[PDB]
């Protein structure tokens, strides 16, 4: 059938979590040096983000107290102008918070009740090589393209 | 602060120490440098620095900024720092400045 | 505990005291902090009465859910709102004969 | 064994062999007292202890 | 007074200890254990700050170094004089073995051995002298003490966190 | 200051107090229990 | 810094509202809120 | 605790519940540009067909009243 | 630990890098990037001893970074090509993927 | 003092300048190991352990850049003994043969040099007479802060980043745990003996004792002794250097035509299926055809080879490797038409991937996931895209609940793994019956556990 | 940049939100200011309503940014002019843009520290970042991004 898919597509042994991570894991092992503010927070804290102003509010909108979320004496302030201006035009409704999920940090499963801390240390690394289903067949076709062309060239 | 403040109006690079990085530029430097780096038009040494050692001494445009600094630029940066687009701050300032060429013993 | 207080047992002051704790927690039980808020399901929350002593040192809200297998959900987070009903004692009842214990 | 047989002959032409030392290494850990890296001051203490029980 | 007040925020663990005597790191999902460690140390009159790692700014820089000083994932942690003491687990231990009041207050941990809970009126020695020989199982006419008595069936418990 | 700045600077002074810490309640419980030690260890 | 002049106003006003077009043969912009606002065509009325 | 039990296909998923997971419309369409994000993201799901059934409790009354989906009171 | 300049050196090299192999060359099984990373370190240190200037060095780096990392990519390319296209060879990737679907397909004998 | 005289002989003499000669490099990647692990026995021998040195007199080699090849010997004093006595003349041998490498290479100062000298001097006559006396690193201890901190040679890479490489290939015709064996205890206590200079030489396992079937590798058969290595790599180095060369030579010359070919006729990248000296032809063919693909309206294309003359639907075209001069212009007229259909295609393509690598990640940002994996199954870009923006569209949906144990695929038929980190959708799944699944569980999970706090 | 609006709109027809912007930009240019920008950002849906002249309720809104350099008492025409506009819903004056915020009512050491031309010579999407800006994307102008992002696809066109 095909030739450039068999040799497009390599075999891997784990995907990834997210297909770049290791080479983000080696450069910053290397920036580092070791031998083997945040700077977008404040540049963010305006109007325009209204998932920047959410991560700072609670779930009716409002504000949190001073002992349960401090901050920067000068994030408050960008963080209660840019509520205050991104509300006056619209783009941030006056009662609510439409980004109050996407912020939270320790969120609990789908078949579970409440958050417990012992999921933090898990580090499934797949130790027991877990195939899917769906890459059963996507391996059995790239064998099986190897063989086609085997045969042939 | 309120004497760091005229210190600012009236001295030039009061703000810029010998490491050349501001307080602001040090936990802000997203905001306070320059974000592209462009190799073209060096102005390079300026030799009409003996006319201005105060910033009382250039008060036509904004920021203090000679009109020796203002000449491979369009019209409209001219235009955008000429006397129209003053604050009030630096409105009051050349009033300051006007009596201040006036009745100034030394610069 | 056993019983439950009758009204005609307790002050007229101490009822009247009582209806007005009654009022502002029913107006403002949205309006804690954001912290316990989060986790309070306000669907099961019932807030039935308000007692009090004679002399107000201490009042007593009796509760209940709809749902009894929810109360444990709802059980701690509301002992963490003592101060700030409490501080809503103190802020929006005036003619108030002591601070009282929150129970 | 053979260093157990030649603690216990020392210990025997001295005095007789008092077993107290022994119980008193169950009581009294050695961080209690402050000798952790000093095998040898901890057990000549309490030998000198566990003999000064039996009086 | 001379300055204006600002709330406390570090990326660091050893900036929480260095600052504050009893400092605890919670979650808001577990309401109950920090509960009963705001119930023990409150008993003792000890100063406490508690951390609501729940919208924190540094949240996964404080989750990495939590894990480094106890190597159990488990929250909430209650560190005094800049040592771990532990979780629900390792602080009722101190209050059941009566050692709960000079770690709280003092920052030490008593290394006497023997245990001060099972006592019968004052506390004595009543036996704590080494036998001769040994031999303590062998005396079978021995002194065994007062009749204890054991509950047939448990019991049913008010609450699933009363304790 | 005018009247929003005062209320809102009673409202952060009830808020945020320090109140007086008598321990009564602890003294209270280690009088029960030395009354208790005498009743059980004394008829 | 490009300004817009005054002769090159109305053509500038003309290109901008004609950024948010139905018939397009290249992929729009972002807003400045991070989000693909509506699309129109021409005369204004919103698809 | 534990986990929820597997679903092997869709075709008996539609007969374990009241819906499906596979929509049958066969919606063919291009947009190549990005897809318009919802006001209100993170909310309940409300579909065309379901009655909004307000209570109102007081201390000696309690109110029932039912709308739909657009705003229209069904029964007083 | 590590000195100031060449701190900030390492940061702008590996900011400018990282954009270079995963958004430029889309390229995420790289294999001893230590080598091109201290070679380009090394490279701009000779270009600091003569002078030339600091953006231009990094540019120059860049260049020979991106050389590098294509003639390994298409070395790679030509080794997967010759490996594939006699059939006698098989990688161990290949080798542990093929062990473990025959045993998931001895599971499902076992069901 | 002595750091920028050693900074700038780490600046000449080290390999990873000199990539002309490979010869030149593995001598100096041998003079440095040498020198590191001379500098760290005198570390040792100031230190108090005393160990007998591997070569106590031997000539060092370094090659040098004109922008020359030096040559230094070290010699040790016949009364050497692990005494006291003899620690502190081994310090002055060691930086008269330091300075003395660095006379020759006429980087350092004559000052300094005189001055390590009179130092060298003093302490030999403050060793005999005995004085006493109660701070700047000397060149020794300069030099191997140099060498550790800043001029270090790259470690050698582990196995376990060898396995991910794609460098560790077998034929599997010996014995799976044939070649297991001869990994698992021939690599691990086995590699330290392995040169740092042959680490850049991929690893099959094969029959025979060659070097080299394939472009840049080397294979090696059933167990060996690490002695039989030494004395195999000992015996054919220049083969083994020269395949290395040809290898680099060969990918240098394919990427220059490649990037004359993508600047030429405005293109990005060319795409090969087929062996490259089949594909060499093919590329001057065009080289010399240039101007001609000018003339022709085949330009910003993406270009493949194969083997079958076709046209793929998402823009790129397939060209045959075997291709003569006077069949190259009926097939230009052939597919002449079909150039600008390509056009739109491969941008519309273009357009639907950078959508779809957009909404997922944008779903990686909002959801957490464990991963997504739209690029498993052969779909259209339709599918892909329909199947990116309907999961994007149900992220704050899914937001209260963290995925990052369950991995969310394309799937032809749906399959919900809870037990395993499954999720395996079609690209036409209806989002809020997902989520109405979810708050399903959830309910379950809620009504499970009242029922439970109500049982006790 | 010295001044900024974003006028929220009425979705009229194309050539009455022209003439709206027409008649902005000639005030702005008669009263002797400079445009530094005008981008237009679409129809979006506010999460509030606003009313028109008539007090209708408008689900769908026009967003306009624009950057202008104006002088204080011709700004403050050019305000009470758009304000005052029978197609502008709302319109915000951002006052913020030459010194950043929290210096005048932050530390106090930190108040004559600040360089105002940092702010100024730029634009108002380099002051205040939309969500889809980032330092990558300012370090990919300078970094030669055409001979390096041509072989990005060379994964996903086999399959």
């Amino acid at each position: 059938g095909r030739e450039g898919w068999l040799f497009g597509q390599q075999v891997q042994l784990h995907y990834h979590r997210f297909p770049d991570e290791q080479l983000i894991t080696n450069l910053s092992r290397w920036r580092t040096g070791e031998t083997v503010p945040s700077p977008e927070v404040y540049m963010k804290l305006n109007y325009k983000n209204p998932a920047t102003i959410s991560r700072f509010l609670t779930r009716t909108g409002h504000m949190y107290p001073a002992d349960i979320l401090p901050l920067n004496p000068e994030a408050v302030v960008k963080l209660r102008v840019a509520k205050a201006q991104a509300i006056r035009i619209g783009l941030y409704p006056r009662f609510g918070n439409p980004f109050w999920f996407r912020s939270q940090k320790f969120r609990p499963k789908a078949y579970q009740e409440n958050y417990d801390p012992t999921t933090y240390s898990t580090k499934r690394t797949v130790e027991h090589f877990a195939y899917n289903w769906v890459q059963t067949d996507r391996i059995r076709r790239y064998f099986r393209e190897l063989e086609a062309v085997h045969t042939s060239g | 602060p309120v004497q760091k403040k005229r210190q600012e109006q009236m001295l030039y690079g009061v703000n810029i120490p010998e490491t050349r990085q501001m307080k602001f530029e040090e936990q802000h430097p997203l905001l306070a440098g320059a974000l592209r780096k462009l190799e073209g038009q060096p102005k390079g040494f300026p030799f009409w620095y003996r006319k201005y050692p105060t910033r009382r001494h250039a008060y036509e445009y904004r920021f203090s900024i000679p009109v020796e600094m203002l000449d491979g630029y369009n019209d409209d940066v001219k235009k955008a720092l000429s006397k129209g687009m003053m604050s009030i701050q630096e409105k009051q300032f050349a009033q300051e400045a006007m009596y201040m060429e006036r009745y100034a013993e030394h610069d | 505990v056993r019983l439950l207080r009758h009204e005609s047992s307790m002050s007229p002051s101490a009822r009247a005291f009582s209806e007005r704790v009654a009022y502002h927690l029913r107006r403002s039980l949205k309006a804690c902090p954001g912290h316990i808020a989060e986790h309070i399901d306000f669907t099961q929350l019932i807030i039935q009465e308000v007692l009090g002593s004679r002399r107000s040192k201490e009042i007593y809200i009796v509760w209940f859910t709809v749902d009894p297998g929810a109360r444990f959900e709802l059980e701690p987070r509301l002992h963490q709102l003592n101060h700030w009903v409490q501080q809503l004692i103190i802020k929006r009842v005036k003619r108030r004969p002591h601070i009282p214990r929150v129970t | 064994e053979a260093q157990a047989l030649v603690q216990r002959t020392l210990e025997c032409i001295s005095r007789p062999v008092s077993a107290a030392s022994r119980q008193l290494s169950r009581t009294i850990t050695a961080e209690a007292v402050g000798l952790d890296n000093a095998p040898g001051h901890y057990t000549n203490f309490l030998e000198w202890m566990g003999r000064l029980t039996e009086t | 007074s001379a300055t204006r007040w600002l709330p406390f925020v570090s990326s660091d663990l050893k900036d929480y200890l260095n600052r504050y005597w009893a400092v605890m790191f919670t979650v808001g999902a577990r309401p109950i254990e920090t509960g009963h460690i705001r119930h023990y140390v409150s008993w003792y009159c000890t100063r406490m700050k508690v951390v609501l790692l729940d919208h924190h700014v540094y949240v996964e820089p404080l989750r990495q170094q939590l894990q480094e000083a106890s190597r159990t994932p488990e929250l909430p942690l209650l560190f005094v004089n800049k040592k771990l003491v532990g979780t629900l687990r390792d602080v009722e231990l101190l209050e059941r073995e009566k050692k709960l009041k000079d770690v709280l207050h003092f920052g030490f941990e008593w290394r006497v051995g023997g245990s001060v809970a099972a006592t019968n009126g004052q506390k004595s020695l009543m036996g704590a002298l080494p036998a001769p020989y040994g031999d303590a199982e062998f005396f079978r006419g021995r002194y065994r003490g007062p009749p204890v008595a054991r509950p047939v069936v448990s019991l049913p418990t008010l609450h699933p966190f009363a304790l | 200051v005018n009247k929003q700045t005062q209320k809102y600077r009673t409202k952060l002074r009830y808020r945020f107090r320090q109140p007086s810490v008598v321990p009564l309640r602890q003294t209270l419980q280690q009088r029960h229990n030395t009354i208790l030690e005498v009743l059980r260890r004394r008829r | 810094i490009n300004y817009v002049p005054h002769a090159q106003l109305r053509e500038h006003i003309d290109k901008e509202l004609d950024k948010y077009v139905a018939g397009k043969n290249e992929p729009y912009p972002l807003n400045f809120v991070g989000q693909m606002p509506f699309l129109e065509d021409g005369d204004g009325n919103i698809v | 605790a534990v986990p929820p039990p597997r679903v092997l296909g869709g075709d008996y998923f539609k007969t374990r519940f009241g819906y499906s997971l596979v929509k049958n419309s066969e919606m063919t369409q291009g947009p190549v540009d990005y897809s318009q994000l919802d006001m209100w993201g993170e909310m309940p799901r409300y579909t065309s067909d379901m009655v909004f059934l307000y209570l109102v409790s007081r201390r000696r009354n309690t109110y029932a009243v039912a709308y739909t989906y657009e705003g229209k009171r069904i029964l007083n | 630990t590590l000195s100031p300049e060449r701190v900030a050196l390492r940061d702008e090299l590996a900011r400018k890098s990282r954009l270079v192999a995963s958004e430029g060359m889309r390229y995420y099984n790289i294999f001893w990037v230590r080598k091109p990373l201290d070679t380009m370190e090394k490279e701009y240190y000779e270009l600091k001893r003569r002078g030339v200037d600091h953006g231009e060095a990094i540019r120059k780096v860049l260049q020979g970074f991106y050389s590098g990392l294509a003639v390994k990519k298409r070395v790679a390319a030509i080794q997967a090509e010759e490996a594939k296209l006699t059939g006698r060879f098989i990688t161990m990737r290949e080798a542990t993927v093929v062990l473990g679907v025959l045993a998931k397909l001895h599971k499902e004998q076992l069901t | 003092m002595y750091k920028k005289a050693l900074h700038s002989f780490f600046l000449k003499v080290h390999p990873d300048f000199f990539h002309h000669n490979r010869s030149q490099q593995t001598v100096n990647e041998s003079s440095v190991a040498r020198l590191n692990e001379l500098l760290s026995w005198a570390k040792a021998f100031k230190s108090g352990h005393l160990q007998p040195p591997p070569s106590s007199s031997f000539t060092l080699t370094f090659y040098r850049k004109p922008d020359t090849i030096i040559q230094s010997t070290f010699e040790l004093p016949s009364n050497f003994a692990p005494s006291d006595n003899h620690r502190g003349t081994v310090e002055r041998a060691v930086n008269k043969f330091l300075r003395d490498l660095l006379r020759r290479a006429a980087c350092i100062d004559s000052v300094t040099e005189s001055i390590s000298e009179a130092e060298d001097a003093t302490a030999a006559r403050a060793e005999a007479k005995p004085l006493r006396r109660r701070g700047p690193k000397s060149l020794l201890d300069e030099a191997v802060e140099s060498m550790t901190v800043q001029w270090s040679l790259t470690p050698a890479p582990t196995l376990q980043e060898l396995i991910e490489a794609d460098q560790i290939l077998f034929s599997r015709d010996l014995s799976p745990l044939q070649s297991a064996a001869a990994l698992s205890t021939l690599q691990r206590h086995l590699g330290e003996l392995n040169y740092s200079a042959w680490e850049s030489m991929p690893v099959i396992v094969s029959n025979q004792f060659s070097i080299g079937d394939l472009t840049g590798t080397i294979t090696i058969p059933w167990d060996f002794t690490p002695e039989q290595f030494h004395s195999f790599m000992a015996h054919n180095e220049k083969g083994v250097a020269r395949c290395r060369e040809v290898a680099i030579q060969y990918a240098s010359t394919i990427e220059q035509l490649i990037a004359e070919l993508c600047t030429a006729l405005e293109l990005d990248d060319i795409l090969v299926s087929c062996s490259h000296q089949d594909a060499l032809r093919l590329m001057e063919l065009l080289h010399r055809n240039r101007e001609l693909l000018i003339q022709y309206g085949l330009s910003k294309l993406t270009l493949e080879v194969g083997n079958r003359h076709a046209t793929r639907a998402n823009g790129v075209v397939i060209i045959n490797c075997s291709l003569t001069s006077e069949q190259l212009r009926p097939w230009l007229k052939a597919i002449s038409p079909k150039l600008p259909l390509q056009q739109r295609l491969y941008e519309l393509s273009k357009q639907m991937l950078e959508s779809t690598l957009w909404h997922l990640k944008e779903f990686r940002t909002m959801v957490e996931p464990g991963g997504v994996d739209a690029f498993s199954n052969d779909c259209t870009y339709a599918e892909r895209l329909q199947w990116s923006k309907e999961l994007f569209r149900i992220g704050p949906s899914l937001a209260p609940w963290d995925w990052s144990e369950m991995t969310f695929v394309l799937s032809p038929d749906v399959d919900i793994d809870w037990a395993n980190g499954l999720l395996a959708l079609p690209y036409n799944f209806d989002g809020d019956a997902l989520v109405r699944y979810v708050e399903e569980v959830q309910q379950e999970a809620k009504s499970r556990k009242r029922e439970e706090l109500l049982a006790a | 940049v010295f001044y900024s609006f974003v006028l929220v709109m009425k979705p009229r027809q194309r050539r009455f939100t022209s003439q709206a912007l027409r008649e902005i930009g000639v005030a702005v240019y008669s009263n002797g200011g400079l445009i530094r920008s005008i981008t237009n950002e679409g129809i979006m849906r506010p999460y509030s309503r606003f009313r028109d002249a008539d007090n209708t309720p408008l689900t769908y809104a026009r967003y306009i940014i624009l950057q202008l350099d104006m002088g204080e008492e011709e700004m403050g025409k050019v305000d009470k002019i758009i304000r005052e506009h029978q197609d502008v819903l709302m319109a915000l004056k951002l006052n913020n843009l030459e010194r950043p915020v929290g210096i005048r009512s932050g530390n106090k050491e930190l108040q004559a520290a600040y360089f105002p031309l940092d702010t100024f010579t730029r634009l108002e999407e380099e002051i205040n970042w939309s969500p889809q800006t980032s330092a990558d994307i300012y370090t990919q102008l300078e970094m030669n991004w055409k001979e390096f992002s041509r072989t990005r696809w060379s994964s996903f066109l086999r399959n």
